[PDB]
RNA sequence: UACCGUGAGGGAAAGGUGAAAAGAACCUCGAAAGAGGAGUGCAAUAGACCCUGAACCCGUCUGCCUACAAGCGGUAGGAGCGCCAGGUGUGACUGCGUGCCUUUUGCAUAAUGAACCUACGAGUUACUGUUUGUGGCAAGGUUAAUUGUUA
RNA sequence: AUUGACCGAUGGAGUGAGGGCAUGGGUGCUAAGGUCCAUGUCCGAGAGGAGAAGAAUCCGGACCACCGGCUAAGGUCCCG
RNA sequence: AUAGUAUAUCGGUAGGGGAGCAUUCCAGCGACGUAGAAGGGAAAAGGGCGACUUUUUCUGGAGUUUCUGGAAAAGC
């Protein structure tokens, strides 16, 4: 089976045992638990449950691999020819690794 | 102790140093706007002008 | 302390197994030194130095000398005379050397530099 | 009368395509073995079309 | 650091690339090579990607008999020029009628397609005929109803 | 004091000189031509990085267009569907439905036909 | 000093082998210039223009791409191929995109400016005021020239 | 009612070549991408979207990232 | 920025203000170096952000440097 749930802001194919990129979750440890009960669809070949709202009794537990993974570097540039303006500026993207284990 | 000499907070400060590039906000024009006489090097204020 | 020592010495082993032989400082342009070296790019060694003695360029009858000596040192390093159909040119090519600056002279009192230019040419042969 | 520019590297290789020097063509002599230039008097033994031309001393 | 959820492009070796024969009997000129232009691009193709060459080779029949209204067979103009000086011609659609109706479809469809490298190597995937014969039965082409895109 | 930094001056070209390799002609190489158009690059990419959701989007609705109309129903028809019914499936999610689950996307559409 | 000027006069560039010359006997190819060896030496890619040895600029080789294709040359996507376990080289095809500086009401501007690289190159110091941040002493605060002791 | 937008003292400035549009006018020919004033506004010093491509017309004020969603002006046959 | 995490705010030329990095040398407490310093080539990784920093390897063959404070021939 897989399912379509939104994890933090963000709608996601999830099957058991992925390794699943999400956004930085705020005060986690590795190997702590996390629930996402927001499963949109759920298709476990062959019949299909379209979540109105939500499916209404599917969720996913996931074990947290690394609290913090930073995203590569990317400029930010800023300038405005002939009058002088010019800023540069680093930036990182913060995620989190976490690994599914159950799909329930 | 003169491995760790310290003044008073806020007591020294770095001056101010200009045209040397945009990031400071002083290079360029160096404080000076444009043009006219206030921008040439050598003027002086006539004082009862 | 040593360590230069053992670089150098690895450098020397190696030039064991390398046939060639160098030509420093021509006293002639190297872009016409480079249209010989392409006629004769990977070409047998027999073939070349006829080719070489009947070219019509000037710079290859002092390149015609140099294939002839990256033999002779082919035989010493290899303790055998070369035998015929057997070597080809593997490796050639022409590096500018340092100029010789002149002044010939304009009309109404100016000068031009005049540049008289020199090459190196280094010529690899192979079995 | 004058370039508006510098030619880039590309643009000068790619007129200096045409520029080669040109092979001679060459025989070998039935007499001596060596090389010549076809249509001419080998230089080594003076031999010319089977028949000696400039017999040298 | 990475996208886990990513949108799939389709390449050479992915492609679906079907044969079809549709037919221009009794069509508008240009309402049906606006649909025949969506069909050679992939619009069609829950796979369609914008850079590849994912659309269908497309082989039309009957297009002598394809209809233009109003006055337009001898009354909309065309202009070209020569590259010499004075040297702007006109021509109609019934100039082009008279060479053969490839010569009035492939016109016409292009225009209707991009304005790049892509558009001018699918131009050459439509094949036009006047008659119903064509050679093509190797390729087993497939039968549509263009009405009912 | 005679202060130099001759070593500073010159890292800093040197850093950046590595970021222009790729470029054509004497645009990756030499200084004041590299420089140039390396800060002209950055500027597209702060652009580049905007247009690149747009674009996207643009291409879901492609895929999802194209998927509905072989089961008779338009995009538009299809989205006002799906929202007059409260699903809220996003356009990246249907679209790669379309593409690789078809199957799955058929019963979404059988859902509000 | 060289050099320039009739003359008064003007006026450069140019440091570094190695601890020690031990500064390369002798052989090979060459008419000999040049090299390949040998030998000296920690090192000769320290070989006389010799410590290190950058850029612009110039070659050879290897990998990928390129002869139906049209614009500031990148940027965001994206197959295939080649190397070393998901990194790296290349880039078929697609979207968007008229350099930079200065001066201007306003510049892709057919307004100014630069061949390129390396090096050089432009708000500094003294004194006298004034405002302010931080301190000492406080109805008082502070010495100037100079003098004594020591060194 | 109002994120506080006003004033005094005192340290430091720049500016004192403006421009387009709408409205009220003078001048001009009820000409000018003309000129001189007044009231707003925008460009100047402002990117993004529509207008094929346009300094100031229409929509809209860019802290950074996102392969999420809703809309504005304007659109929904194809290039798009 | 205000209140002590909450609310607001963060396009910018002339121009005003705040906070930092690198460079040369000095004082102090200390380190590194022929078992390989500075410099030069290549690669990898870091930084609320950045000016920049760190590590590995080749070359090189003798000097170099952390922190706190001080002074400028202090950045194209
Ligand atoms: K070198
Ligand atoms: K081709
Ligand atoms: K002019
Ligand atoms: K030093
Ligand atoms: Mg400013
Ligand atoms: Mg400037
Ligand atoms: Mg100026
Ligand atoms: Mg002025
Ligand atoms: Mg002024
Ligand atoms: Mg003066
Ligand atoms: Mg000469
Ligand atoms: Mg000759
Ligand atoms: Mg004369
Ligand atoms: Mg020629
Ligand atoms: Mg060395
Ligand atoms: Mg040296
Ligand atoms: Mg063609
Ligand atoms: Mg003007
Ligand atoms: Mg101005
Ligand atoms: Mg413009
Ligand atoms: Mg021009
Ligand atoms: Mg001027
Ligand atoms: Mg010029
Ligand atoms: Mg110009
Ligand atoms: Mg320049
Ligand atoms: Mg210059
Ligand atoms: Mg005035
Ligand atoms: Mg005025
Ligand atoms: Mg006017
Ligand atoms: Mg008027
Ligand atoms: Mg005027
Ligand atoms: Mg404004
Ligand atoms: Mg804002
Ligand atoms: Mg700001
Ligand atoms: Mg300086
Ligand atoms: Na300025
Ligand atoms: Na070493
Ligand atoms: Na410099
Ligand atoms: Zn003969």
């Amino acid at each position: 089976m897989y399912v379509i749930v939104d994890i933090q802001g963000q709608q996601m194919k999830v099957e058991q045992g992925r390794r699943l990129f999400v956004h930085h979750i705020k005060d986690v440890e590795s190997g702590a638990s996390v629930e996402f009960d927001k499963v949109l669809l759920v298709d476990n070949n062959g019949a299909i449950t379209v979540g109105s709202p939500l499916v209404e009794g599917a969720k996913v537990v996931c074990e947290v691999l690394t609290p913090l993974v930073k995203g590569d570097k990317v400029l930010i540039f800023h300038k405005k020819r002939r009058k002088g303006y010019r800023k540069l500026n680093g930036h990182r993207q913060q995620f989190t690794e976490i690994l599914v284990k159950e799909v329930v | 102790n003169l491995s760790s000499l310290k003044p008073a907070e806020g007591a020294v400060k770095s001056r101010k140093r200009i045209g040397r590039g945009p990031g400071s906000g002083l290079g360029g024009t160096s404080t000076r706007g444009h043009k006219g006489a206030k921008s040439r090097s050598g003027y002086s204020k006539k004082i009862g002008f | 302390g040593a360590r230069k020592h053992n670089s150098a010495e690895a450098r020397k082993e190696a030039l064991k197994q390398m046939y060639f032989a160098k030509l420093r400082n021509v006293p002639t342009s190297p872009r016409k030194m480079r249209l010989v070296a392409d006629m004769i790019r990977g070409m047998e060694v027999n073939r070349a130095l006829g080719v070489l003695k009947f070219s019509n360029k000037e710079a290859s009858a002092r390149v015609e000398k140099l294939l002839r000596s990256a033999v002779a040192n082919w035989e010493e390093k290899n303790e055998r005379k070369a035998e015929e159909g057997e070597l080809f040119v593997s490796r050639i090519c022409v590096d500018g050397a340092s100029t010789l600056k002149r002044l010939r002279p304009a009309p109404q009192g100016r000068g031009y530099r005049i540049r008289k230019r020199s090459n190196h040419v280094t010529i690899y042969v192979d079995t | 009368a004058h370039p508006k520019r510098r030619q880039s590297k590309t643009r000068t290789a790619k007129r200096r395509t045409h520029d080669k020097a040109v092979m001679p063509t060459l025989a070998k002599c039935p007499n001596c073995g060596a090389w010549h230039i076809y249509h001419t008097v080998c230089g080594d033994c003076g031999y010319y079309r089977g028949k000696l031309a400039i017999e040298k001393e | 650091d990475t996208l886990s959820f990513k949108t799939i492009s389709a390449n050479k070796a992915t492609v679906t690339k079907e044969w079809v024969i549709v037919d221009a009997e009794g069509q508008t000129l240009g309402r049906m090579c606006a649909k025949v232009a969506k069909l050679l691009r992939g619009k069609y193709k829950p796979n369609f990607t914008p850079h590849v060459d994912c659309g269908d080779n497309v082989i039309v029949i009957n297009a002598d008999k394809i209809v233009l209204s109003g006055n337009k067979w001898d009354g909309r103009i065309y202009l070209r020029h020569t590259g010499y000086p004075g040297g702007q011609r006109q021509f109609t659609p019934r100039d082009f009628m008279n060479k053969g109706p490839e010569y009035l479809f492939r016109k016409v469809v292009k225009g209707m397609l991009p304005k790049n490298r892509l558009g001018a190597k699918i131009i050459g995937n439509l094949y036009v005929y006047a008659g119903t014969e064509h050679k093509h039965e190797a390729q087993q082409p497939r039968q549509l109803d263009i009405n009912s895109l | 004091p005679r202060s130099v930094n001759h070593v500073a001056s010159r890292a800093k070209r040197k850093r950046i000189l590595k970021l222009t390799r790729g470029y054509f002609g004497a645009r990756k190489n030499v200084w004041t031509v590299a420089k140039n158009t390396w800060e002209k690059g950055l500027t597209y990419a702060y652009r580049d990085r905007k247009s690149k959701k747009r674009n996207f989007r643009a291409l879901w609705i492609q895929r999802i267009n194209a998927a509905a109309r072989l089961e008779g129903m338009s995009y538009s028809r299809l989205m006002g569907a799906l929202h007059a019914n409260g699903i809220e499936i996003n356009r990246k999610v249907l679209a790669d439905l379309a593409m690789n689950h078809p199957e799955a996307f058929r019963a979404i559409v059988a859902k509000v036909k």
